[PDB]
């Protein structure tokens, strides 16, 4: 009646069913498609499906666990930049921060209306997840392997000699389907990710 | 004014509770941030105290210096007082974000040339020495002295206006958010026996109904 | 950029802060500082603090303990936290934390 | 393991009948047999709803929340079918487990049922969605029989000990958690870093386990006792320096 | 019961009527009487009002707006001044928060109790209102012009240099009906229009 | 239910019964058994036991009604401890925190495994207060007698010239009616005032 999941049929529902995709009046209003609620929503299927993930696509659920960490990270980090602004925030939760922007923004966030996104394929998603949580492990590394050291690699310092990667990185999601078969897209993410390596390597 | 208007329901029992959890995180957030304040206000304080003191004896041995110097360059002080160009001594500002907060600082910045180089050559020359020397050391004192005023002034606000968003969390927002909920729980127990009474009665008519056919075949 | 320190007080505190390299002329010419005869009059120093505190180039203000007492009305009435004001003791006059407008303002201090 | 299985479509009324199944069997087991046992009722909503379905097919009036009003003395009527008996060695335990309504421990389903059983376990949405498996939250649960449980030749004598510095230490690692908030790193003593290394080693040595590697008790306190280790002798505040000297050193 | 207006006798009566005096307790507690609140309270007869008010008072619908705006911005600051106490506004909100206090105290507030409030003939009412805004609009002007200058006019210099005025502008309720004729009370009221515009002057 | 006293059976219950003994978690914690919380705990029958008291005890109502002013004086300054830090306070608030904590850990604790807080009479009762109280009485007459004074006396004072009286304070729990008659317990307790009377005839 008013969107609350206290409503009895969703909670009958809720009892019976193995995945709920627990779409939010939050998300829906500011426009963010396709509005699903990325802390709420759970698929209790996850067990078997490892399965047919572990033999076709072994990088993804690594990404798959690290993706909702870096989003409920964010949660936190949101809320915590209502009271104290950026001034707390370590070099690392920036990092953490701008991954889930991406994620959220340039992953989740899709178009159902649009060619480019009305529908997306499973080696698109998983090469997009890839490349967006590859670039939070080698970003971190490279803050953190400037613990206690004569300089640091800030946020900043990697955002500004990244920004070629960060643009490329939110470009995967315009790649056709139809067009652009996943040949060709696995071919450009793989370029995404040895341009990603090596624009890292130049400030280790 | 005494709740937030929301009508009641089992909806509206579901959204005070999520804001009730959001006020007692943001009065605990904003206490740690009162707190952090508060503890480097009162070591600043302490500092203050400790760098008064020693700008007290660094002011004395100058200040005796001055003394010193009147004696071997006799009245020195009007040359000194009338011929100025330029500071030897300036001070840059600085920001510190400790205590997750912004507190500004100065920097004790020297431009080497002395605006007095040649001063007291006839006489009183070694002793001006060292009493510019010890002037010096004053100066670099009281601009960490300045540094501690700067920040303990900012800690003051910066703290005034931290506790009165907790009071105002604890005093306004958490008050009205814990009445509007006790409202809507009341009001939710009388959309409860209204339904209960509703029934009742229902089953009432149906008992009724019952009797009244199987007397009916008799 | 940077910001200056300036000075209100007697010949020789001045004089000693001239040596510890204070002094600048501003490029209308005026000084810095402002040296207090016994017989200057409360509108001098006042209105010279009042100037002083509102400058774009001084950043500190340096202030005899006793010069700073026969202008504690405008003194307890700066509450800027940038354009900080010191009460400094002198040869012949009170000690450092006599009436400090600061240490008043703290509830924690005794 | 006996194991009952009743279904979503299977008939309201069989859902009634598997706790009793279940008690039955446990009573049967331990009570005639001497058997120490588990019993596992893995839902008590579903259960709760099975009975406002057979309380609407005597045309009864729903009470509190649309249940029945005596909800309590059948809830109490699967929990305390439980507990040992004089003179045998047979004890039927229960672990039921509860979903509760819209994440809401004041419902009925809960509330009542925090009113019959000793005490409750929360698993936790929060460590769930960080992917810590098993996602049970130490810092709201509580054991209340726990002090009977642990002692001197029952388990290592140092276990509770360990517990209670722990739950001290988990749960300043979390105060601490939301000052690192606040504040940042720089800003923290050396020994909020201890809580804080100690926070994030405890969730991701002790807390996660994975759904096969079983710890018994002994493996569970050296785990326990390398997460305290993080801390200087003198900070474990709610050990017994007798204890300490014991089994601090690793 | 219990003063709660979504009572259903309240309810479906609301439904219906086109005038809504709602009286607050909190308003009957501080012995503000007549209790009604004026941002709870509604007439949807003033379009069909304001055809005979340009008949006989061309300057009422003008007052009326003006005297929902100062209540409607005090209303709304006072969201502020809960949570920040009375520091941190402008003069141009202290104005606002003082003249709409004015207005609550010697214009709302009426006591039914006495010969001087018994009954308030409207020739009253628009006079009391008219010298109330005609305040509010000068002091605004004195300081919005002035602001912009050295010679800053503040709303403590106001109620300084004016207390005289504030006084007589309180005093207003105390004219009796039937011992004050109607163009003794318009010439007194008309003193105090011009004893404002002659400090005001003196303020410029 | 979750500490809420504003259940009907337990706001009938507490408006029915003459005595309430508001049990603490927070103090249990603190292993501070019985735990009784003396601020939220109450007792109505004190007019009705007045005549027994008077008859048995005649010094006891004086007593418990310093020792609740002592308790509440503790929780009233207690902010001001927190605000400004203990050694900012008056040397009459700090001689009061201290009888308060003596009161609060020597007298309203009580371990019953142990053999001596096994059973307290009630004549062990009240020569403890007796003497916590008349401790307090003399400290108070010490601090307020010489303030303003040249000669002044604050609690360091007291504690380096009778530091031992307020150990014996303090051992009085431990003396037990089973060990000792209640002869040489009022005996000791008669030798603790007349001890702790010429300790402060050595100040004033």
């Amino acid at each position: 009646p008013g969107g609350d999941f206290s409503d009895p049929v969703t909670s009958a529902t809720l009892g019976i069913v193995q995945v709920f995709w627990g779409l939010d009046k939050k998300l829906a209003q500011r426009k963010h498609f396709p509005s699903v609620n990325w802390l709420i929503s759970y698929s209790k299927y996850m067990r078997a499906l490892d399965e047919y993930y572990d033999k076709h696509f072994t990088e993804f659920v690594p990404l798959r666990t690290k993706a909702k960490e870096i989003l409920q990270e964010e949660e936190d980090l949101a809320e915590i930049v209502q009271l104290v602004g950026k001034a707390s925030l370590a070099e690392t939760d920036k990092i953490t921060l701008e991954v889930a922007k991406l994620i959220k923004d340039d992953f989740l966030q899709q178009n159902g209306y649009t060619p480019y996104d009305r529908f997306c394929p499973f080696y698109k998603t998983v090469g997009m997840l890839s490349n967006m949580i590859s670039f939070y492990d080698m970003a971190r590394r490279a803050v953190e392997t400037t613990a206690q050291s004569d300089n640091k690699i800030t946020w900043s310092i990697i955002r500004e000699h990244m920004g070629e990667i960060l643009y490329k990185l939110s470009s995967m999601k315009f790649k056709d389907p139809v067009k652009d078969g996943e040949a060709k897209i696995k071919a450009d993410y793989a370029q995404l990710l040895e341009d990603m390596q090596n624009a890292f390597r130049s400030l280790e | 004014k005494d709740r937030i208007e929301i009508f009641p329901s089992r909806m509206a029992q579901t959204i005070m509770k999520a804001r009730l959890k959001g006020a007692q995180t943001g009065r605990n957030l904003l206490k740690k941030k009162s707190d952090a304040l508060t503890l480097r206000f009162r070591q600043i304080l302490k500092k203050i105290i400790e760098t008064k003191m020693l700008m007290g004896e660094v002011m004395r041995e100058a200040a005796f210096s001055l003394a010193e110097a009147k004696f071997t360059a006799g009245d020195f002080s009007t040359t000194v007082i009338q011929n100025v160009n330029k500071a030897q001594v300036k001070i840059r500002a600085k920001k510190d974000n400790v205590a997750g907060v912004t507190l500004p600082v100065f920097e004790h910045y020297h431009e080497g040339t002395d605006s007095y180089e040649l001063t007291g050559l006839a006489r009183g020359g070694e002793q001006l020495a060292k009493l510019k020397r010890n002037y010096a050391k004053a100066v670099e004192l009281l601009v960490e002295l300045a540094s501690l005023q700067t920040s303990f002034v900012t800690l003051d606000e910066a703290i005034k206006i931290t506790n009165r968003r907790v009071n105002a969390i604890e005093h306004v927002i958490i008050p009205r958010i814990e009445r509007t909920l006790a409202y809507i729980i009341t009001e939710l127990d009388e959309r409860e026996r209204e339904e209960f009474y509703r029934l009742k009665k229902i089953q009432e008519k149906k008992k009724i109904i019952k009797e009244k056919s199987e007397k009916d075949l008799e | 950029r940077g910001k200056l320190i300036a000075v209100i007080g007697d010949e020789d505190t001045v004089t000693g802060f001239l040596l510890g390299g204070i002094g600048e002329l501003n490029k209308n010419r005026h000084p810095n500082f402002l040296v207090v005869e016994k017989d200057t009059t409360i509108n001098e120093i006042e209105d010279t603090f009042r100037q002083f505190l509102n400058r774009d180039d001084i950043g500190i203000i340096l202030i005899n303990q006793y010069i700073a007492e026969m202008v504690r009305h405008a003194l307890d009435a700066h509450q800027r936290s940038i354009p900080a004001v010191l009460e400094i003791p002198s040869k012949e006059h009170p000690y450092d934390a006599a009436k400090d407008s600061i240490l008043r303002r703290a509830k924690g201090m005794f | 393991v006996c194991l009952f299985l009743n279904l979503a479509n299977d008939p309201t009324i069989e859902r009634i009948i598997t706790p009793r199944l279940a008690l039955t069997t446990a009573e049967f087991l331990a009570y005639q047999c001497e058997k120490h046992v588990l019993v596992i009722l893995t839902d008590m909503s579903s259960y709760a709803e099975a009975l406002r379905e057979v309380s609407a097919a005597r045309e009864e009036v729903p009470g509190r929340r649309g249940f029945p009003g005596y909800m309590y003395t059948d809830l109490a009527t699967i929990y305390e079918r439980a507990g040992r008996v004089e003179g045998r060695n047979g004890s039927i335990t229960q672990i039921p487990i509860l979903t509760m309504p819209n994440d809401d421990i004041t419902h009925p389903i809960p509330d009542l049922t925090g009113y019959i059983t000793e005490g409750q376990i929360y698993v936790d949405r929060q460590l769930h969605n960080r992917q810590i498996y098993p996602p049970i939250n130490v810092l709201p649960s509580l054991s209340r029989l726990m002090k009977s449980a642990i002692g001197e030749g029952m388990t290592r004598k140092d276990h509770a000990d360990v517990s209670n510095q722990l739950y001290a230490c988990y749960a300043i690692g979390k105060d601490v958690q939301a000052m690192k908030a606040v504040v940042g790193e720089e800003a923290l003593t050396s020994d909020d870093l201890l809580y804080l290394e100690f926070l994030q080693k405890f969730e991701k040595n002790f807390i996660t386990q994975g759904p096969y590697e079983n710890r018994t008790v002994y493996e569970t306190l050296d785990i326990g006792w390398q997460l305290l280790r993080i801390f200087p002798k003198e900070m474990l505040k709610r050990i017994p320096q007798s204890t300490l000297s014991e089994f601090y050193p690793r």
